[PDB]
RNA sequence: AUGUAUUAAGGAGAGUAUAACUUAAUUUAUGUUUAUGAUAGAGGUUAUCAACAUAUGAACUCUUAGAGAAAUUACUUAAUAAACGAAGUGAAUUGAAAUAUCUUAUUAACUUCAGGAAAAGAAAUCAAACGAGAUUCUAUGAUUAGUGUGAACGAAAAUAGAGCAGCCUAUUAAAAUAAGUAAAAUGGCUUUAAAGCUGUUUGAAUAUUGUGGGGAACCUUCCUCAAAGGCUAAAUAUAAUACAUGAGUUACAGAGAAAAGUACCGUGAGGGAAAGCUUUGAAAUAGUAGUUUUAUAAGCAGCUCAAGCAAUAAGAAAGCGAGAGCGUACCUUUUGCAUAAUGGGUCACCAAGUUAAUUUUAGAUGCGAGCGAAUUAGAUGUGCAUAGUUAAACCGAUCAUUAAAAUAAUGAAUAGUGUCUAAAGUUAGACCCGAAGCCUGGUGA
RNA sequence: AGACAACACUGACUAGGAUAGCUGGUUUUCUGCGAAACCUAUAAUAGUAGGCAAUUUAAGUAACAUCUUAGUAGGUACAGA
RNA sequence: GAUGGGGUAGCAGAACGUUGAGUGAAUCUUAGAUUUUUUUUUUAUAACUAAAUAUAGAUGAUAACUCAAGUGAGAAUGGU
RNA sequence: CAGUCGCGUAAGCGGGGCAUAGGAUCACAAGAUACAAAAAGGAAAGAUCUUGGAUUUUUGGAAAAGCUACGCUAGGGAUAA
């Protein structure tokens, strides 16, 4: 009659409960399906127990190691970007950053340590856009300028990719300027901020400076090298000819 | 049609002088039964205090001596006196305080919300009334309880009397199951008025309104502005990217 | 049981108006409101026919001067439990299917010292090239990094919440900025090898004008902090009291105690009850009554067939049953039990796969390349998935192996997420009952 | 004399803190299906794990079983010296 | 004129009953609610009919649906 | 299949022996690979590939002697008189 007495949930989400112990006609009664007199009837067997074998993981061994210093990259396909465009969640007129990846929900909800391009659907992408990212792969490089866009890979982390889309950190594909001269340039450029911004870190360890100092990733710190010179700190093109 | 009209009564007189418009997903959704169990049990596995304790075998007083010797004495082998085989033993699997509460989608709690207030509307059995809804008690009266004059004795005897024959003349009261009167603020005239007589309804608070609370009752007599309060805080099944949220069809005449 | 508030030494003996509490054991006064209260009488023992607030007389003996066989002596305006806190000391049962390292475990317990709390505390801290900004408590981070043959043990950064407070002129009286110190070798603790603690033997330096410590072997640069001197409330722990809440209990329940640490047991430490009310009256058991059968018979007492008896009366046959036949209790445990194998005198009651966290599955259902949560304008709050591959990174719809690469081959690629119901894996007492023994602190000649 | 140390002494009593691959017990009804006591490993042989494999219900089937016809592997009973 | 029908260990599905809670400020009750019994009927671990006895207006009982478990005992030389 | 060596006129043959009887991980040691490098540059210690030392002979892999008639507990009658 009344509602409250007449509500219940689909009869499929009702799952029959097992009272083991309950006497012999339901099932579970005596032993509650255990056997006779063993161990699984008396106490615990380890999970980890095989009778006294040896594991294969002793027999073998564990191969390899966990790698706890490897970058986590949010993963972004141009297939994705484009449908994203097409549907007015990203405009394609302003630079397209990692605030404005993040806020659109691309990516998904999960910030981590960047964000790669990569080039799934790089024949169907015919968008001229302005992205900065993390990294990039070869095939999106070309996808994106073929198209008559722009691509920029400057350096973040977790803290600062949290920072950007959080206002307390302004976005840059510049490295900050180094020498005297600039020092005034910069400092009046923040007090006309009357907000306290944080910076954006530049790369410190060798790898990254290489890999955003050299001109196939499209580093934006690919500028402080020569056209005969090589991204690597170390290593140096050598010269054909004879000696 | 995507919308459905509301019609606003004046609750003295109940009559129409505005009409508003709500979405179909708003007072108009099918009715599930599924849905609206799922929110009225997770409202009252909520409610329950859950503080049922009881002690084990490994909680009752005493020493943990052994009772008898183990072999001699041709009586069954016993260990402490707190098992549960003894007379003043520990109850094993009992009753302990812990957490009875259940977890429910917002966004299904939300319809769960909105179905019920459709239920309602399908069936004639949601009323709503203007803003500053309040029950018209008598001005000599109100004169006379402010005043002092009448004691708490009588002041409750008339209002007992008077909120039993106005709800009889509306078919409010007890006959017609009773009323859910929700308004946005406490009124001393209404939630006082209910407290004596609560045989012919109730009176609440939007804050205190329960999904329960709305199909409990055989009408419910909501003002215009908790209505749209409401529908707003519980969408969130809808606006994720709007829909009709009260607007004004036909205007009061001023 | 939890939460909230308040409070910060506990018991006993004997005596007394037997609701009244200390040899004064029912002291003596003040103010206010008194039925529109508060939450025009009778009544001093035929009493306390008045509540709130504020004062007030009395308040014995022991624990508790010294002694002693506590409640005595002898003197005298003699007087402070437990739980919680910190440091010191520090096991074993247990697990690893034995067992030594390990785990159990910076645990239990004991000793000292201290207060209502204590401890800790305003960076010789963490971070990583950006920055955070004392301590304490809870959750996530995290069955993670990592250590260990294994079994297992197990951080911090950071985030959220409770609180938030800084200082040396410390709101209570302290430093002329710290040398046998930092540190090293060696023997140990802790632990990841660092840092920190430490016995023994040795033994530095003087500030960003780059002096010293740290950033997980170690050197270097850089960054960060400034030991060898100190103060600091709150959130926290425990106990007592009051109140609030209850798909908490309602008398073998709740607590051990509805008159209880009492009665009683033990030399002792110590162990430790039964017992509610005026209601209801179940079974077992006992003595009888009604109907019926029974003294020629060898029944786990039931079942199949069934004469007869049984209603004073129109109607209406429950029950008991002569006689005939069939049938060797139940459970457990076993290849197999009527077994002379296990267990039970009968009846009633108590008595066993439960809860939490974590990790999964099926079904149903919400949203959907997003889900979930959480929130004038902005930001904020674990997580999972969205791309795979390899030991791993680079790489990437491609990747790995081919010591150069190259379609040469081989392997791996396409909807998630939340909730409910239910069954489950893991760790906890882990479905219930049951050892002998091991260790620690106490008791007794 | 392994004697005594207050029921107990090849190490008392008491409080606190265990385990037991062993034994016993595990409570209502109806319905459907329905085994094994074999192999391998084990400080194992009263235990346990992995198989064979019982169950649930979804995808499949050129499935599985049996007979007929044709073909094949292999040497027993028998018979022989 | 469908097919199927013994069962231990064990697996699976569907239900009843017990205790408390929601609807419930509901429904019913001296024209007899409730009465541990007896009796009658119904494919029935359950309810129901009637009888006998006693007397309650709710600190009484209760259908249906749903929720949560200290939820079902001839077996532990079990306990009282 | 790729690499590149041998024999043979050639076809072709060769990834030890006519066939059936030699145990891992961990740790350690000798080489290679260039993966990661706990602030950063290096390194240490790790990871991948190849290789060696085993009555690890209870040989799917514990560093291990006895007595009890003073004996105890849990079970078995699954083994005795
Ligand atoms: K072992
Ligand atoms: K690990
Ligand atoms: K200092
Ligand atoms: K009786
Ligand atoms: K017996
Ligand atoms: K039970
Ligand atoms: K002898
Ligand atoms: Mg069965
Ligand atoms: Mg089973
Ligand atoms: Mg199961
Ligand atoms: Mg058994
Ligand atoms: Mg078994
Ligand atoms: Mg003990
Ligand atoms: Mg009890
Ligand atoms: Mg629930
Ligand atoms: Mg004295
Ligand atoms: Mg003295
Ligand atoms: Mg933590
Ligand atoms: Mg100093
Ligand atoms: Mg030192
Ligand atoms: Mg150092
Ligand atoms: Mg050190
Ligand atoms: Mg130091
Ligand atoms: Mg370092
Ligand atoms: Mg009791
Ligand atoms: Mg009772
Ligand atoms: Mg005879
Ligand atoms: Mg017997
Ligand atoms: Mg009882
Ligand atoms: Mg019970
Ligand atoms: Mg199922
Ligand atoms: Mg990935
Ligand atoms: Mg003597
Ligand atoms: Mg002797
Ligand atoms: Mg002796
Ligand atoms: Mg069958
Ligand atoms: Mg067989
Ligand atoms: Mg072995
Ligand atoms: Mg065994
Ligand atoms: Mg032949
Ligand atoms: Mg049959
Ligand atoms: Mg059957
Ligand atoms: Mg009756
Ligand atoms: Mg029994
Ligand atoms: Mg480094
Ligand atoms: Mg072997
Ligand atoms: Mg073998």
């Amino acid at each position: 009659a009344s509602i409250l007495a007449s509500l219940s949930d689909n009869r499929g989400a009702y799952h029959k409960r097992i009272r083991k112990g309950r006497g012999p006609s339901s099932g579970y009664g005596k032993t509650a399906g255990r056997g006779t007199k063993g161990q699984k009837a008396h106490g615990h067997v380890k999970p980890w127990f095989q009778g006294g074998q040896t594991p294969l993981i002793v027999s073998h061994g564990r191969k390899g190691f966990v790698n706890q210093f490897a970058a986590d990259m949010s993963e972004l396909n141009l297939e994705k970007l484009q449908e994203w465009i097409e549907a007015g969640r990203i405009d394609p007129t302003k630079p397209i950053t990692p605030k404005e990846i993040i806020k659109s929900g691309i990516i998904g909800s999960s910030i981590k340590d960047g964000i790669k391009l990569l080039g799934r659907g790089k024949e169907s992408f015919k968008i001229p856009v302005t992205i900065t990212v993390s990294r990039a792969s070869a095939s999106a490089i070309e996808a994106i300028e073929a198209a008559g866009g722009k691509i920029v890979t400057r350096f973040y982390t977790k803290e600062s990719l949290k920072r950007l889309v959080e206002g307390k950190s302004l976005h840059t594909d510049k490295p900050l300027p180094v020498g005297k001269e600039h020092v005034e340039e910069i400092l009046a450029q923040a007090r006309s901020l009357k907000k306290k911004y944080y910076r954006l870190p530049d790369p410190t360890s060798r790898w990254d400076i290489e890999y955003y100092r050299d001109p196939a990733h499209r580093g934006y710190l690919s500028h402080q090298l020569a056209p005969g010179e090589s991204p690597s700190l170390y290593f140096k093109v050598p010269t054909g000819g004879e000696k | 049609i995507t919308n459905v009209p509301v019609t606003v009564y004046s609750f003295p007189e109940l009559e129409p002088r505005s009409l508003e418009s709500y979405s179909a997903r708003h007072l108009h959704l099918p009715l599930r039964r599924d849905i609206l169990h799922l929110a009225v049990i997770y409202e009252g596995d909520s409610t329950r205090r859950g503080m049922a304790s009881t002690k084990t075998r490994y909680e009752v007083h005493g020493s943990h001596k052994k009772m008898s010797p183990q072999k001699g004495t041709g009586n069954a082998r016993r260990g402490t006196r707190q098992s549960p085989l003894m007379k003043g033993g520990g109850k094993t699997f009992g009753p302990k305080p812990r957490d009875f509460s259940t977890k429910l989608n917002k966004k299904v709690y939300d319809l769960a919300w909105r179905t019920a207030l459709s239920y309602r509307y399908k069936r004639g059995e949601l009323i709503v009334t203007e803003d500053g809804l309040d029950l018209p008690l008598p001005n000599d009266f109100l004169w006379l309880a402010g005043g002092g004059k009448l004691s708490r004795e009588l002041e409750d005897g008339y209002v007992r009397k008077w909120v039993h024959e106005f709800m009889t003349s509306l078919n409010w009261g007890k006959e017609a199951g009773r009323t859910t009167f929700i308004t946005g603020d406490k009124r001393p005239n209404l939630f006082t008025g209910f407290e004596l007589a609560g045989a012919e309804g109730r009176a609440l608070e939007l804050w205190d309104v329960d999904v329960k609370d709305l199909l409990e009752t055989g009408r419910i007599v909501i003002e215009r502005s908790a209505l749209k309060e409401m529908i707003e805080d519980h969408q969130s099944d809808l606006v994720t990217r709007g829909p009709n949220l009260g607007e004004v069809l036909v205007r009061a005449p001023r």
